[PDB]
């Protein structure tokens, strides 16, 4: 009884007497699956010496100075787009990893080398930075080796917002590896231990990555 | 099995819907505060507890790693409070077995 | 009834990840019943490129994959839907 | 809405579908749904081929661009 | 859908028209021309071209107001866009309007503003 | 307030120390 | 004026063999006998085949439903 | 149509395949009127390798390319 519109009529009217949700449970094999589990993460070390770790007061006070310089750069910001500066008249910048390893030993992260990177050259340096950590066959101290802290905070201060997700991550691996060095601290001095404990400080309250809290 | 109910009956028929349904899922979540794994459309998996879903499976979630590879390297970001809309989910698969 | 809990989130400054990868960050002005979402003192950077700022912004509900939301936000007091 | 297709009725087309396919032909109708029907559908493949595939459907939402051969 | 075509002013529906607006589609700006926000469509017109662009609504991801270096309406298309001889021959495009009379910015945004909410979706199954 | 071209060597220095 | 649903209540009425290209796809194609369907073009097919079109081979999968929401476009073999 | 057919294979073993390529094969526990669906001891298979036991697994009616019936 259908001529070209009419099956629809005949199906929206079928679907009806249907029961539209159904359950049907064992029969058939069924039981409990063995499963194939998940390739995970692994956490860092819980620590030793929760002393060495810092006080509230102090992680707050130290925000306050990162979200104030975080600030102070934006006006600087405003104030070049104002002067009409074209980030895309900034000439091409070196891949070299090596010619940038020696010139952060060697310049500093003033504001007048800083504010000429787009927001794509800070990931690229911060990642250059995140394996200037990850094992270089280096003793690194942070608290000896200075000029990659002082860039590392410049690098974070400076990261234009939304931070992409990678950016999240390439951060992640920083919050780790100075978790791991600061493992290594005895009691090896409170300062010694001093900027790792910033670089988590930052990643837990300013980068909200809490599943760290515990190593802060 | 009715076009239109009481609506106390009809939010009673909703929560049977969500306890013998494909949705059950979730609502094991919310009940058991176990977590879910959840294949995000966006080619990343989600893993974090339900707090609240509704029948389009949007959900409020807190406590998610977000967990992705691409080139061959393993990233990860967490996120402490998320509201997902229903559409980006792909796949629900609860009490996912992890390290330890 | 999820999308009236973001309705309550007026005022909160969230960030918004796209179906396209791309991330706005900004303070919410409304959300509709189409989970269309309107901003203001919008950051919004696309997959891969330059953050650009934007006064206002409005997003088509059905290009939202998640909400960031705040941390702080009382969730527990929120999801009370009466 | 039926009088924005409405003008392109008996017309020879050139329809960009999504995943980079192209196809060209005579629109003979279209429902609300945006379901179109396509007459004399030619399929443009990149190996610069083209295969008549006669009367055809096609789901609007896979249509990015239109554009009218007449 | 986009279409390619010469476009004129709709009947009825039409919520907002101005001249002298350019459009900057990606990196190219186009030219200058009239647009029309109207219920069904964004549409414009260039004024040294033979052939405009309609855009659906369904297609604008999202818009708002930015500044260049000057206040203008900013949107994004949901595929790129592939303009023979204009622009297009990476999954989005980046759209700027940019009216000469900056107080019109406003007036434009709630114009799109009103017609978004004009258009919704069922249950949905996107990217 | 507009100067100080030290700045995040400076903020970085004394949040150390 | 051609309806859509005129086609396909004519696809259905003479079994006819059609070939389905897909939304999320390009290198593969569905095709079958329409022996059902509902207002969003959900379909149910007998005979469904996968045609690989870089091989320019076939999976058999029986009966099956399509969800109409991959449809792009609808051709009679 | 499509509604009896998904309700006559509820109980039964499925195959799944997504939009996105993957497959899942299990027993199909339930479907709403959405056409969500629920399978139980779930193996997903990439590129037609079995990739993992995934158990129970809620699917998503918006991602489903078609589901078949097996044996």
């Amino acid at each position: 009884p259908e001529s070209g519109e009419e099956y629809l009529m005949h199906m929206f009217y079928e679907r009806k007497r249907c029961p539209a949700v159904v359950t049907k449970r064992s029969s058939k094999i069924r039981n409990n699956t063995g499963n194939t589990t998940l390739e995970m993460l692994d956490n860092p070390e819980l620590p030793p010496f929760k002393c060495l770790l810092p006080t509230p007061e102090w992680r707050d006070e130290q925000v306050k100075s990162f979200q104030a310089a975080r600030s102070q750069v934006l006006v600087l910001r405003k104030e070049l787009a104002n002067n009409n500066y074209d980030q895309s008249g900034e000439p091409p910048l070196t891949s070299d990893q090596e010619k940038w390893k020696e010139f952060c030993r060697n310049q500093q992260p003033l504001l007048s080398t800083l504010l000429h990177l787009t927001q794509n050259d800070l990931e690229l340096l911060l990642e250059m930075l995140s394996k200037w950590l990850q094992d270089p066959n280096t003793t690194v101290d942070l608290l000896h080796d200075v000029w990659l802290a002082r860039w590392l905070y410049a690098t974070l201060v400076c990261l234009h917002l939304p931070l992409e997700p990678h950016v999240f991550s390439t951060l992640r691996y920083i919050a780790r590896t100075c978790i791991h060095l600061r493992n290594q601290l005895k009691e090896d001095e409170v300062q010694r231990a001093a900027p790792y404990n910033l670089l988590l400080t930052l990643t837990v309250q300013v980068f909200a990555q809490n599943d760290f809290k515990d190593y802060i | 099995p009715k076009s239109e109910m009481t609506p106390e009956e009809l939010q009673k028929r909703e929560e049977e819907e969500f306890n013998t349904g494909p949705l059950s899922v979730l609502t094991q979540s919310v009940k058991n505060n176990t977590q879910v794994l959840i294949n995000c459309r966006n080619n990343k998996k989600l893993l974090g507890r339900v707090k609240a879903f509704d029948r389009h499976c949007n959900m409020v979630l807190e406590n998610v790693k977000e967990m992705w590879t691409e080139v061959p390297v393993n990233k990860d970001r967490y996120i402490s409070k998320m509201f997902l809309r229903g559409d980006s989910v792909i796949v629900v698969l609860r009490n996912p077995l992890i390290a330890g | 009834k999820l999308v009236r809990f973001l309705m309550k989130l007026s005022h909160e400054t969230v960030t918004i990840e796209l179906k396209n990868g791309t991330q706005v960050h900004g303070t919410i002005t409304g959300v509709d019943v189409s989970m269309n979402t309107h901003l203001k003192a919008v950051k919004m950077t696309l997959k891969n490129r330059e953050p650009v700022q934007l006064e206002t912004l409005s997003i088509r509900g059905n290009n939202i994959r998640y909400f960031i939301l705040p941390d702080s936000l009382p969730l527990d007091t929120l999801l009370v839907d009466v | 809405h039926p009088p924005e297709l409405k003008k392109f009725m008996d017309k020879k087309l050139s329809l960009k579908l999504n995943g980079g396919r192209h196809v060209q032909g005579i629109l003979r109708g279209f429902d609300p749904f945006m379901n179109l029907v396509i007459d004399e559908c030619v399929e443009m493949a990149t190996s610069g081929q083209q295969n008549n595939i006669g009367m055809v459907v096609i789901r609007g939402n896979s249509i990015i661009m239109l554009e009218a051969l007449e | 859908m986009v279409l390619i075509m010469h476009v004129s002013p709709p009947e009825h529906g039409l919520l907002y028209t101005a001249n002298n607006i350019k459009l900057k589609l990606g990196d190219k700006v186009v030219g200058e021309g009239t647009v029309y926000i109207a219920q069904n469509t964004l549409s414009w017109q260039p004024t040294e071209l033979a052939e405009g662009i309609s855009i659906e609504w369904k297609q604008v991801s999202l818009h708002g107001i930015s500044s260049n270096p000057r206040k203008c309406i900013y949107f994004m298309l949901d595929h790129k866009v592939e303009w023979n001889g204009v622009y297009g021959d990476g999954e989005v495009t980046e759209c700027w309007l940019m009216p000469e009379d900056i107080h019109t910015v406003d007036t434009m945004y709630s114009a799109m503003t009103t017609c978004q909410a004009l258009h919704p979706d069922s249950a949905n199954s996107d990217s | 307030a507009v100067w100080d071209d030290s700045l995040l060597v400076k903020t970085y220095d004394e949040s150390v120390g | 004026m051609v309806q859509p649903i005129n086609l396909i209540f004519r696809y259905l009425q003479n079994r006819s063999r059609i070939q389905v290209w897909l939304y999320e796809q390009v290198n593969m194609r569905i095709e079958g006998c329409i022996i059902g369907f509902d207002e969003y073009m959900n379909l149910v097919l007998d005979d469904a085949e996968e045609i690989h079109s870089k091989t320019k081979s076939r999976k058999q999968l029986g009966r099956i439903m399509l969800k109409g929401d991959n449809i792009t476009l609808l051709q009679s073999v | 149509n499509p509604k009896p057919f998904l309700n006559g294979l509820t109980g039964k073993p499925v195959m799944v395949k997504l939009k996105w390529g993957m497959e899942y094969k299990g027993y199909l526990v339930s479907v709403d009127g959405y056409m969500n669906m629920q399978l139980a001891n779930t193996e997903e298979y990439i590129d037609g390798a079995l990739s993992g036991h995934l158990g129970e697994v809620l699917i998503r009616c918006n991602n489903v390319l078609y589901i078949r019936g097996v044996e």
